[PDB]
């Protein structure tokens, strides 16, 4: 959720660092979907604050 | 960031198993006793003997080439100056490193 | 016609109309708003510009209609927040639109049977403040500032997605009680069946099948898609007899850096005093006011001016720099 | 018939649709909002209630369509801010409309070829509520309050606009690049031309002319018709062989002070106590509450009540006067 | 205007208690209507506060 | 911008006093218009405040 939640060497780099606190949740009754809990983009938040 | 999530593996009348993958923020979970529904009815035959494999990982978004912030480490600075000189009744422009 | 192999599918919706949730063929997936100009990249359940036989036709639309894909009209497609939106690009699952200030995004269309389906998602739309003024209507001529938007070029370049085989869809309307036997009506589709009764009780049929001495409740069928291609979606299960076998297709509407046109706030009534400056600010739209000292201690202060305001700012010996919206910074220096 | 010398024309627009600027036949000129009731006096580029042959027809509209004026439908005409507006009068360039709260004004219509053109201008609309109650439907009988509106008297009096001559109407569609030469297609009209290139580079032609070895950008043409009159528009250029020569015509629908019937806030639940008064205020719309002492020290206090509120006010020996919205002031006296 | 402005024994009860401060007003010129001044529902107000 | 920005003897008077701080601006590229910077009506502002 902070500035640096996703870290890469260059904009064209292959390997990336990621700390976003991603956890999968159980799907709804009779529903095919992948529900998840994840902290929003730190870069998008920083661009505002 | 881009949260790359593929199609969930719904195993009808059986159990699915998580494979430990070397990917940034890789998350995996298998949910027991799932009875999912589609357009024409139930996707599975069994009532409680079905499983669903939910796998996910974090990647750099397509925008990273355009929309990005660079983290630099400033060491020392080199000074350089544009100077105007009124030499022999005429203004001259001098651009050099300070 | 890349739409020959590719196909369409169905999904779920939280609001199909009057606050009721259903399985909508115009279901909303992802609403991207990365473009600074105000362009929205909407991902939908259906496919635009492609026909059921996998052929390019800009006036036609491809949506899922109860186990089978059907054709619709491009003119019937609509996007709205609080007022209708202008569509500036359509290709497959993607729609480009410029929307006014709204709290909920609505995407809909009209089918062959003259029935309209629409999906509503709660989305706080409010084009960011590109510059220093919060205006509503865009000007034809103004200050040039760098921004980004999604272009309307359909050309197969830059961005791409992953595709593969789809799953099987359930359908009870495929089975029928023929006296004391069960008849499976295929209707030119690949159907996967399973029954409790003896004899043939499994398989993948392409032809009409009949199960002798059985009940409809003791059986279960469902359509499947193999000959066709599908996009790697996390809301659809992965193909059982397949590892990581996948294809890729180029996608329309890429992100490109353009130029946004803005305006410049009107000069404020300025009156000078003993080491102080008085400004009578009259903003038409939300205008940003910022000021700093031109010495050792700058002491930056920022405030969004919206109403009629009078501001008294102290001018030191070093000088005071005041920036009023998109206008060039006004420099002030003390005197006698 | 002042409309003998008068005529229509075209102008430019800052927003013809989806934020794109163009030359619109429904171009906005001046949006007057002097009326206290909420009526807007909109000035447009086209003419309503008149046909191309100069005849009165309320169901018809006259707009400019590529060098020549064409007829359209009155039903196709629309005005909107954030929601559609009710049109309460149309004559020539003028439209009368009652609009809800909006930030951008939009005026449009539909032509003969079934194509819709609309002009959008940034305008902060927010009429000043009349009275102390925010009602929607106007009552036949109520409280008489002073307000202002635009009357329906067509009579040539009070207000006036400046009208000038439209010398030669510029038209770039008259010139065409014929390989390496410029062809001037007259189409049975008198055209005045001028070029940078040698040979014939001036004149008033009635026949098709060709300028050898020249570019379209280095030329200029326009139709002649110094027989009709035009209104001084900033969206149309000034006549070259003319200084400040202009005429004037009286305009309909002037502003005049009238009377408006408003409503009154509902009486609150009043309970008395030891030198104090308790009021249970239930406002339907933002209602102003004010109170003062009837002695030496009045101590005036004002507050805008919007939600369910309970107010405790001390009543002195001199008395307390409380005004709740547009209702007559309530007098209270303690003792003992 | 307060919680208990209307009091009844059961939701199906016959007799009810009412203190709402209801006063009739004079009708408008050439108008047939029953104008009145009454404190708003105490139950509806309580449900909010 | 204040009460008295435009002063006249009577509502039908010929000569008027005006202090509105009116300045002309350069027109937009390839555009025919008269852009200007002027303080809003003091009377209209007073009627509100």
């Amino acid at each position: 959720g902070q500035f640096g939640d996703i870290q890469s060497r260059t904009p064209e780099s292959k390997d990336v660092y990621a700390n976003t606190q991603l956890v999968l949740q159980r799907p709804a009754a009779g529903t095919v979907h992948v529900p998840y809990s994840q902290a929003p983009s730190g870069f998008k938040y920083w661009l505002k604050e | 960031y881009k949260t790359v999530i593929p199609s969930p593996y719904v195993k009808c009348c059986g159990t699915a198993e998580c494979k430990d993958k070397n990917l940034p923020d890789y998350s995996c979970k298998v949910f027991t006793g799932v009875y999912p529904f589609m357009w024409g009815g139930a996707y599975c035959f069994c009532d409680a003997e079905n499983t669903q494999l939910s796998e996910a990982h974090v990647e750099k978004s397509e925008s990273c080439k355009t929309e990005f912030a660079s983290a630099y480490r400033a060491h020392t600075a080199s000074a350089s100056a544009k100077l105007r000189v009124l030499y022999q009744g005429n203004n001259i422009t001098v651009t050099a490193y300070a | 016609n890349v739409y020959k192999a590719t196909r369409p599918y169905l999904a779920h919706c939280p609001d199909c109309g009057e606050g009721h949730s259903c399985h909508s063929p115009v279901a909303l997936e992802r609403i991207r708003n990365e473009a600074t100009d105000g362009t929205l990249k909407i991902q939908v359940s259906l496919q635009i510009g492609i026909k059921t036989d996998d052929s390019h036709d800009w006036t036609k639309l491809r949506y899922m209609d109860n186990h089978m894909p059907a054709d619709a009209e491009r003119a019937g497609l609509f996007v709205r927040t609080s007022a209708p939106c202008t569509i500036t690009g359509t290709m497959g699952h993607f729609i480009l639109a410029r929307c006014p200030k709204g709290e909920t995004l609505t995407v809909g269309f009209t089918d062959s049977r003259k029935i309209s389906h629409s999906c509503t998602h709660p989305f706080h739309h409010d084009p960011p403040v590109i510059g220093r003024e919060k205006f509503h209507s865009r000007p034809q001529h103004g200050k040039e500032l760098p921004c980004s938007t999604y272009v309307q070029s359909t050309a197969a370049t830059t961005e791409e997605i992953e595709v593969h085989m789809p799953p099987d869809t359930p359908d009870r309307t495929l089975m029928s009680q023929q006296s004391g036997n069960v008849k499976i009506t295929v209707n030119g589709q690949t159907v996967r069946y399973k029954c409790n009764c003896g004899g043939s009780n499994e398989g993948l049929t392409t032809t009409d099948k009949v199960i002798n001495n059985c009940k409809v409740d003791q059986c279960h069928a469902a359509v499947t898609n193999h000959k066709k291609w599908q996009y790697n979606s996390p809301l659809v299960p992965r193909n059982a007899e397949l590892g990581d076998r996948k294809g890729k297709i180029h996608i329309p509407f890429p992100l490109a850096n353009v130029t946004c046109r803005v305006p410049k706030a009107r000069n404020p009534t300025v009156t000078y005093g003993k080491n102080q400056v008085i400004m009578l600010l009259y903003p038409d739209h939300p205008t940003l006011l910022s000021y700093r000292n031109m010495g050792e201690e700058p002491n930056y202060q920022e405030e969004w001016v919206m109403h009629k305001k009078e501001v008294v700012l102290t001018v030191p010996t070093e000088g005071l720099e005041v920036t009023w919206g998109n206008n060039e910074p006004y420099k002030y220096w003390p005197q006698m």
